[PDB]
């Protein structure tokens, strides 16, 4: 059961990297673009959290290090 | 007006706040293409701010020397929409919830083990009870006269 | 008892270290000592009061002596707005040369401390001008302390011991205190003000050697015994009067001007003299109420017995209460503490808004220190009032002699009282915290116009009823054609209105949405503290979890792990819990006062008006902003005169953190650890030659709570005292 | 003059004498 | 030495005695209850005050009551 | 079937369903009627 | 019953520990628990570790009465062994403690007189003021 | 002797958990030497998770 939960968590991380991230722009300029893989909805004014992370993208800057691991893996 | 406050349609600090908010939003617009989705999203925020300030002007709110709306609670007949009407609506919803809870607690009291209907809820019984809160003021009043509201110990 | 303590044989036979700790902690609980009688109790208390008075006199004498010896009073009375008062000198061998240079302030020749108690202004206002005056005041106070000690010793002797019946003569003591201790003392004080202080403020120097030769008034007691008292009020001091000189000086001794003195920004001395004369008359009249020896007066017992409503809603009313109050010292102590705690807060609230001392109002650090000091004292006293009220219910309450009177009905509906207090506290906390968090979230999202800002309209209307015209309400004193304003139109309203509508003093400060939230926070704190204390007092005799609580005393650890667990079930534990809430409440009111005044003294009230509506404003613009100078008292580049407060800040932090150890960790862990240390000592060579005489044991369960609470309170007081003094003294407002 | 003599007395000597006396008192019997 | 007292609400199920860690309580003949036995505390000088008996008390309120009193080397559980 | 309906009537499951519905209702009301300080 | 005396019986096999007697046994008192075992067997010690109880008589010295009673109840519950223990003073005086009457205290027995028995309910204790300035407690009446 | 078995009784003992409450009489002891003969069962458990208690004849009121 714990392994299934961990696999679900990893699947969510990869899906958010694929669907809600600026990974492809960060690949071409990793020194000037901040990684981001979470975008909030425009409700009750919370849309201010989508900051300028660069690369023509607005979101929440992530500190998990997934972008560098994906670049190392060749993704 | 009241307590030395001025209406927000007249106060210049309110308009200055509105101008500065739009200017702050428009500075991030410079970093994106005029047709991009982030540019479309910041424009929606600009329209939302304009609508908010225009509404605050139209509703007739009072603003202090800081440009921010101030609420009037004492009971003034031209400020009932800030405390009195919302308070009445809250008191109608909360009494509804309390009365539905009380009726459900009374309905399961006379059973073999009534603690099992408090962790596993009898959903049909709750469905029966739930819509009795629409007339909760009438019933709450009526058990006050007869004496079925308060336990006399 | 053969050892210590000699008043407790049971403690004397304890073979552990606990015999010492407890012996110190129960010295003044005379009621629980071995072979104690009521006569001995009353006589010991009477003797202890004299020692307390002697200590009080010695402390004031020491303050006066040190101000006269090492202070700069004579140079300060010539420049009160530009000379820093000196408390005493500093002689510390641990000081370095930069510390010696940095602490040489005022006009001193060495390290000194700057006084923030306001004694200089108080003594200057009452007529003292030279160092010799302070020297001769200190000698008199030392003489008084010696006489108090002598009387305390005398009334302990066999032929001068007072009897219990004398201590229980309430009517005579009330008459003498109301008429003599209150009335005559006030008459003497207004005599001093008329004879010394008022002439002193107009350049006249009146002392013991010449006060029989100088007329306090030109007419000299003629108008008083004739009846035309108005001649004492005809010519007051002009508005261009300079304090201490004869420039613009009048001849009036008793006036009703109102407002403040233009130069000193304080109350007129003549108004103070008239106030004290009126209060002396009131107390002298009130002191003739009770029957003592002459066949006229009232009996308090009959007054209490006769006040029973005929409807029966109050039961037997106040019948029998005279005996319960008179035979219980805890009831009397609780009443006295409640009243004294109320009036300590009254003094705190009235001294900052209506300064009475010359050139105090523009000494910001002294004002802040005095307000915080008196409010914290009131907070502690008010907790004591409920603690002793709880002790009364256990030790002295007689249910049979109080059948169905107003005191038994409280125990009858304690549940209804406690539940309603709980509801009030829950409502206040829920809604105040919700509004604060809503405003914080709006400020975080960049939309400050979505805040919920409620105008404190009731208090603004009250201010306008006092004559404030900043809200445009036009009610009572703010109106021109009303009877209330017409009545005092030519007595005190001009000066009072001028002072009230002057927007740089502390008289009825302008309030906005930021004050509404903090006042409700204060109300929530008050309600929760009273909830804890009242629940502790009313459940002291027992409850459903412990029906026989009165059989175990006021302070016991617990009833054990049975019946689900009985941690903190005693009434002492309720007080222990309520001390934290009292500290939190007083911290809230002191934060409010300090932040509201520090912005007003800086010329920008708008900093408080906009930043007090959300809690991040409090964290950033009050705490973080004002700690820049304090934490820079010593740094890797040097030090300055603020280093003492920087050290005390961290000292208070350390003590506050140390208290958490006693409050979180409990006894068994420490006892099991002490056992190992005992073994280790018993097995160590060259240390077996040394043996302990008292067996080492861990602190008791109740002892640890007291120790942790003491550390918590000491850190709480010292940290805020250092922060307040340093922040108000780095910039002087 | 006086502080250089009085401070060591009140801060060191008097506490030591009082501690010694109190310890001898509490260790009696 | 702590004080241990027994009240006549006892039902004599002997639960306190077998919960004593220092053998303070015992059962004695009686006639006030169906079990014809009541608890007694003849050795309170060995009492430690852990109140284990009150945790085993079935009566409401408790029939065995422990009051913490003067402390001895036996009552504090000291082995040194 | 009966046992699963009994389980879905347990306190935590009913609580999460009820609060999810409430949160959705409030979120949609705020999406279509945003920035309400008063009641017109 | 006439209490049994204290012979010189052997002790369980044990390697020693730091949890044994201290100087309190030298100057105040210690306790001695004696039992009889049918076979050599392992038993946990109340001071830590495991010892070997011999077949026949067994004598063990401990620091507290609670340790002796804990070991005794463990013996009775697990090994079905009857036990006794005594209090020994520095001057060689031995005081027999348990089982006091020859019968375990949880079993009723004739000849025992109640001590500390109050012939009232716990709710009938008098208020503190009735015992104020007297040396008596409410539960002692 | 005592209230009939199965009746409903109000508790008058002040220190009891069910003071001023209502319970059901299970059995009543007939031995005159028994101090608290009335056995009462209650719907709610006390702080010790016990639902039964013995009361004297004057601490029980028939309701
Ligand atoms: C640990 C794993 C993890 C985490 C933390 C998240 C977190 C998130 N995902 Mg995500 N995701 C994951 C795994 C994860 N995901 C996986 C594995 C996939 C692949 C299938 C996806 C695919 C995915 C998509 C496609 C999207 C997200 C989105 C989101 C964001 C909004 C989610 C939301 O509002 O829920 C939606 C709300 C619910 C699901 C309701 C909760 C249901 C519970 C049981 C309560 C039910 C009560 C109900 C609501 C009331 C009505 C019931 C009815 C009977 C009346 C959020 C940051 C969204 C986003 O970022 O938008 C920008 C988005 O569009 N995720
Ligand atoms: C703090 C106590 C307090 C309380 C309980 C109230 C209570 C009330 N005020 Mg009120 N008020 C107060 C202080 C208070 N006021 C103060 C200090 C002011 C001065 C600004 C006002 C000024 C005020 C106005 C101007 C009006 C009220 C009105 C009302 C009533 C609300 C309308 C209603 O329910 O119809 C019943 C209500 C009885 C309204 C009303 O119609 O009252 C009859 C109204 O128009 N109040
Ligand atoms: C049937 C539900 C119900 C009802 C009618 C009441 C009624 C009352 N409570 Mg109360 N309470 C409840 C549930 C309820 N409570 C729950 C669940 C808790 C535990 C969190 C509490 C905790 C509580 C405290 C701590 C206090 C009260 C107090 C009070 C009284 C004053 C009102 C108040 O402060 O409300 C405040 C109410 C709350 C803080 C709790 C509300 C919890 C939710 C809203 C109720 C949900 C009920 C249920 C889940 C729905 C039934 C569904 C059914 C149809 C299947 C009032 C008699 C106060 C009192 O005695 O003073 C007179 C008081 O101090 N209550
Ligand atoms: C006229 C006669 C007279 C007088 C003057 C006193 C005076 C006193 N009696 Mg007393 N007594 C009397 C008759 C009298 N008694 C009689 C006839 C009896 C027998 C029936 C007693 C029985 C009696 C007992 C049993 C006790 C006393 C005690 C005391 C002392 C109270 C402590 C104290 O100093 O409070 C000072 C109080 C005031 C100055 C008044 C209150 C001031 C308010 C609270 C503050 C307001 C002032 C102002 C705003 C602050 C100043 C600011 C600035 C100057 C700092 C006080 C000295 C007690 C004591 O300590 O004895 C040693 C005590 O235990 N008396
Ligand atoms: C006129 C005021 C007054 C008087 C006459 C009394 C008198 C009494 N109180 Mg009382 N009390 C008062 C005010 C008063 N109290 C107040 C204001 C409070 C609330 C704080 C209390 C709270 C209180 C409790 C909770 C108890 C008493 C008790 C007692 C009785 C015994 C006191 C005792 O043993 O002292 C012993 C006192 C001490 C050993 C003091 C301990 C040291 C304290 C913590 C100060 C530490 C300061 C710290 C070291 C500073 C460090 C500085 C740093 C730089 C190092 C006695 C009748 C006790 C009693 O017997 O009640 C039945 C009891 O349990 N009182
Ligand atoms: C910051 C710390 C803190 C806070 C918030 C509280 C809060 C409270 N204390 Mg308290 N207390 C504290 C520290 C604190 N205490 C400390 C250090 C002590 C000393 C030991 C005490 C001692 C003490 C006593 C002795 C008493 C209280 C009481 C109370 C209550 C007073 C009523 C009230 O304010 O209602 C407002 C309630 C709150 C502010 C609670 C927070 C509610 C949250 C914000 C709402 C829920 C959020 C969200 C929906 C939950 C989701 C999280 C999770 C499900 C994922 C309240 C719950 C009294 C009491 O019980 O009265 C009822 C009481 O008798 N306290
Ligand atoms: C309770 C009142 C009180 C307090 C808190 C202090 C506090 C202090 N005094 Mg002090 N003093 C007092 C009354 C007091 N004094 C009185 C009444 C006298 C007149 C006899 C003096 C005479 C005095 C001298 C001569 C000196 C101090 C000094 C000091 C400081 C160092 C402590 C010391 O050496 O004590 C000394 C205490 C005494 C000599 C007597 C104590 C008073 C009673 C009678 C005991 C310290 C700030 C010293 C100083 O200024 O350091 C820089 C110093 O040299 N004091
Ligand atoms: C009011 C209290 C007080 C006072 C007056 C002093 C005074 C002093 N401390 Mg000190 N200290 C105190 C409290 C106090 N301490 C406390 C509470 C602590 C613990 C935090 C310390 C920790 C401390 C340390 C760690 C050090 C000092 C040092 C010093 C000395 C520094 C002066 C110097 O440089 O000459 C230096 C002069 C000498 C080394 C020669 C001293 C020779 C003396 C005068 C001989 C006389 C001793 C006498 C016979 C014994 C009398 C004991 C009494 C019980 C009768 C000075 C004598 C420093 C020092 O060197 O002192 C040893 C030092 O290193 N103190
Ligand atoms: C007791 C505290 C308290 C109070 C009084 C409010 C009150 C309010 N908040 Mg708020 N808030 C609070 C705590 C509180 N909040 C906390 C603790 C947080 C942090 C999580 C927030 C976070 C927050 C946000 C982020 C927002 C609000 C908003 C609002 C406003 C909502 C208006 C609305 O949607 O009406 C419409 C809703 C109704 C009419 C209710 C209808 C209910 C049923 C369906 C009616 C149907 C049956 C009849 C209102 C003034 C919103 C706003 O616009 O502020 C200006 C907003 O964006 N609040
Ligand atoms: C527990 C106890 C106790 C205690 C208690 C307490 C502690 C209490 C407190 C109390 C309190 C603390 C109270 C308070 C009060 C207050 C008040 C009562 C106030 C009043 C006021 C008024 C009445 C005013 C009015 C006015 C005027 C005159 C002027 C201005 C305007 C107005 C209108 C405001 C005792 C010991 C007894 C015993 C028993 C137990
Ligand atoms: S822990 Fe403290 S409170 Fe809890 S039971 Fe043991 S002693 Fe009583």
């Amino acid at each position: 059961g714990q392994l299934s939960i961990i696999f679900l968590w990893l699947s969510g991380m990869y899906f958010h990297g694929a669907r809600f991230s600026n990974y492809e722009a960060w690949l071409s300029d990793p020194t000037h673009i901040g990684p981001s893989a979470q975008v909030v909805w425009p409700i009750v004014g919370q849309e201010i959290l989508n900051g300028d992370v660069g690369g023509g993208f607005r979101g929440i800057q992530i500190t998990s290090g997934f972008f560098q691991m994906w670049r190392a893996s060749g993704i | 007006d009241i307590s030395g406050l001025t209406p927000c349609k007249d106060s210049k600090q309110f308009a200055k706040r509105e101008k500065q908010q739009i200017k702050k939003l428009e500075s991030s617009l410079k970093l994106y293409a005029p047709e991009s989705a982030p540019a479309l999203a910041l424009n929606a925020q600009i329209e939302k701010t304009k609508r908010r300030f225009d509404n605050y002007g139209k509703y007739g709110l009072l603003c202090g020397s800081d440009g921010l709306p101030h609420l009037i609670v004492n009971g003034d007949q031209r400020h009932w929409g800030e405390f009195i009407t919302p308070g009445i609506l809250f008191l109608y919803i909360a009494g509804w919830i309390g009365w539905v809870g009380r009726s459900y607690l009374i309905a399961i009291s006379g059973e073999k083990k009534p603690a099992m209907k408090e962790i596993i809820i009898d959903v049909p019984l709750a469905s029966r009870i739930i819509f009795r809160g629409f007339i909760w003021p009438v019933a709450a009043y009526r058990e006050f006269l007869n004496g079925d509201l308060i336990a006399k110990d | 008892a053969l050892r210590f303590p000699r008043f407790s044989q049971g403690l004397a036979q304890d073979p552990t270290t606990r015999r010492i700790w407890f012996g110190i902690a129960t010295a003044h609980d005379f009621e629980s000592h071995d072979d104690i009688t009521e006569e001995r109790l009353y006589q010991n208390i009477f003797a202890s009061h004299f020692g307390q008075l002697a200590i009080i006199f010695l402390w004031t004498s020491g303050n006066l002596f040190h101000v006269a010896w090492q202070g700069n009073f004579e140079s300060w009375v010539q420049d009160p707005l530009h000379v820093r008062p000196i408390a005493h000198a500093i002689w510390d061998p641990h000081f370095g040369q930069p510390a010696v240079e940095a602490f040489t302030r005022g006009g001193a020749l060495g390290p000194v401390n700057i006084a923030y108690s306001g004694v200089y202004q108080w003594w200057y206002t009452i007529g003292l001008r030279t160092n010799e005056d302070l020297y001769t005041g200190a000698l008199f106070l030392l003489f008084l302390s010696a006489i108090s000690l002598i009387a305390g010793w005398l009334h302990l002797q066999p032929k001068w011991k007072p009897s219990v019946s004398w201590f229980k003569n309430a009517e005579s003591r009330l008459n003498h205190h109301l008429s003599g201790l209150f009335g005559v003392s006030s008459l003497a004080w207004t005599g001093h003000l008329v004879h010394v202080a008022i002439p002193g403020s107009r350049g006249e120097y009146v002392r013991w050697n010449n006060f029989l030769d100088v007329l306090p008034h030109p007419q000299g007691l003629g108008p008083l015994f004739t009846g035309q008292w108005n001649l004492y009020a005809q010519n007051p001091d002009s508005s261009s009067h300079l304090f201490g000189t004869s420039q613009g000086a009048g001849t009036a001794i008793l006036t009703l001007l109102g407002g403040f003195h233009p130069q000193t920004q304080s109350l007129w001395l003549t108004d103070i003299a008239h106030h004290h004369l009126a209060i002396a008359f009131i107390f002298l009249v009130a002191g003739h109420m009770y029957r003592t020896n002459f066949g006229i007066g009232h009996s308090i017992k009959d007054l209490l017995d006769a006040h029973i409503p005929p409807g029966g809603r109050l039961g037997r009313g106040h019948k029998g209460l005279y005996d319960t109050i008179n035979n219980s010292l805890h009831f009397q102590l609780g009443l006295a503490l409640a009243s004294l705690g109320v009036i300590t807060s009254l003094v705190a609230q009235h001294m900052y808004s209506l300064p009475a001392y010359a050139f105090i109002a523009q000494d910001f650090t002294t004002q802040a220190a005095l307000y915080t000091h008196h409010q914290y004292i009131a907070g502690f006293i008010m907790t004591g009032a409920f603690a002793h009220g709880a002790i009364f219910f256990i030790r002295d309450y007689n249910p049979e002699q109080n059948e169905d009177n107003v005191l038994a009905r409280m125990l009858d509906h304690k549940e209804a009282i406690i539940s309603h207090l709980s509801w009030a506290s829950l409502f206040l906390g829920f809604h105040t915290l919700g509004l604060y968090v809503h405003n914080d979230v709006m400020l975080a999202f960049g939309t400050p116009e979505k805040q919920i800002l409620i105008e404190p309209i009731f208090a603004q209307w009250i201010q306008s009823a006092h004559g404030k015209t900043s809200y445009g309400f036009d009610v009572l004193l703010s109106s021109t054609s009303g009877p209330a304003f017409n009545a005092g139109r030519s007595i005190w309203l001009p000066g009072w209105l001028n002072a009230v509508n002057e927007n740089t003093n502390s008289l009825f400060l302008t309030i906005g949405p930021g004050d509404f939230l903090v006042h409700h926070a204060i109300a929530l704190g008050l309600h929760t503290t009273t909830l804890i204390l009242v629940k502790g007092a009313l459940d002291a005799r027992g409850s459903k979890l412990m029906p026989d609580k009165k059989d175990f005393g006021y302070s016991f650890p617990c009833d054990g792990p049975g019946r689900g667990g009985t941690c903190d079930i005693s009434a002492w534990d309720a007080f222990y819990l309520a001390v934290f809430w009292m500290l939190n409440t007083i911290g809230w009111v002191t934060f409010y006062w300090h932040w509201k005044h520090i912005t007003l003294w800086q010329g920008n009230v708008s900093q408080f008006n906009e930043s007090s509506t959300y809690l991040m404003g409090w964290l950033r613009d009050y705490l973080w902003l004002n700690s820049s100078q304090l934490i820079n008292g010593y740094n890797p580049f040097g030090m300055n005169s603020l280093s003492v407060w920087a050290w005390m800040f961290l000292f208070g932090h350390l003590v506050w953190a140390t208290g958490f150890m006693f409050l979180i960790s409990w006894r068994g862990y420490w006892q099991e650890l002490i056992e190992t240390l005992a073994w280790a000592h018993e097995r160590t060579p060259l240390a077996n030659l040394i043996r302990w005489r008292d067996k080492p044991v861990a602190l008791s369960i109740v002892q640890a709570r007291l120790v942790g609470l003491a550390h918590f309170s000491v850190g709480y007081i010292f940290t805020y005292a250092a922060f307040l003094i340093a922040s108000t003294s780095g910039k002087f407002g | 003059n006086l502080p250089s003599i009085f401070v060591p007395l009140v801060g060191l000597v008097f506490p030591a004498i009082a501690m010694a006396s109190l310890f001898l008192h509490v260790q009696k019997n | 030495s702590h004080s241990v007292k027994i009240y006549d609400t006892c039902i004599g199920c002997t639960q306190c005695v077998r919960a004593c860690p220092t053998d303070v309580l015992e059962m004695i003949p009686w006639d006030g209850c169906k079990a014809k036995q009541i608890a007694s505390a003849p050795r309170t000088e060995d009492c430690v005050g852990c109140k284990r008996c009150e945790s085993a008390c079935p009566t409401d309120f408790l029939s065995v009551r422990v009051y913490l009193w003067h402390e001895t080397t036996r009552s504090m559980g000291l082995a040194y | 079937m009966r046992d699963l309906k009994t389980y879905l009537s347990v306190a935590p499951v009913l609580s999460t369903l009820w609060f999810g519905a409430l949160a959705g209702l409030l979120i949609e009301i705020n999406r279509f009627f945003p920035d309400a300080l008063t009641f017109p | 019953t006439p209490p049994q005396l204290d012979p010189s019986t052997p002790s369980p096999i044990f390697g020693g520990s730091t949890g044994g007697l201290l100087r309190k046994a030298q100057e105040e008192e210690f306790y001695v628990i004696t039992w009889e075992s049918p076979k050599e067997q392992v038993f946990e010690m109340p001071t830590g570790g495991a010892a070997i109880m011999r077949e026949g008589p067994n004598l063990l010295k401990l620091a507290r009465k609670e340790q002796c009673l804990a070991l005794g109840t463990r013996l009775r519950s697990k090994y079905k062994i009857n036990y006794q223990f005594y209090r020994v003073f520095p001057n060689g005086e031995v005081q027999y403690l348990h089982p006091k009457d020859g019968v375990y205290p949880e079993k009723v027995n004739e000849g025992r007189t109640g001590v500390g028995v109050n012939l009232r309910s716990i709710g009938k204790n008098v208020n503190p003021i009735e015992v104020k300035f007297t040396g008596k407690q409410v539960y002692d009446l | 002797v005592g209230p009939p078995r199965g009746s409903k009784v109000r508790i008058l003992r002040r220190e009891s958990y069910w003071y001023k409450g209502v319970g059901s009489v299970v059995t009543v002891d007939q031995d005159p030497k028994t101090r608290y003969p009335v056995v009462v069962r209650f719907d709610k458990v006390n702080y010790a998770n016990i639902s039964t208690n013995n009361y004297a004849l004057d601490e029980v009121e028939q309701v």
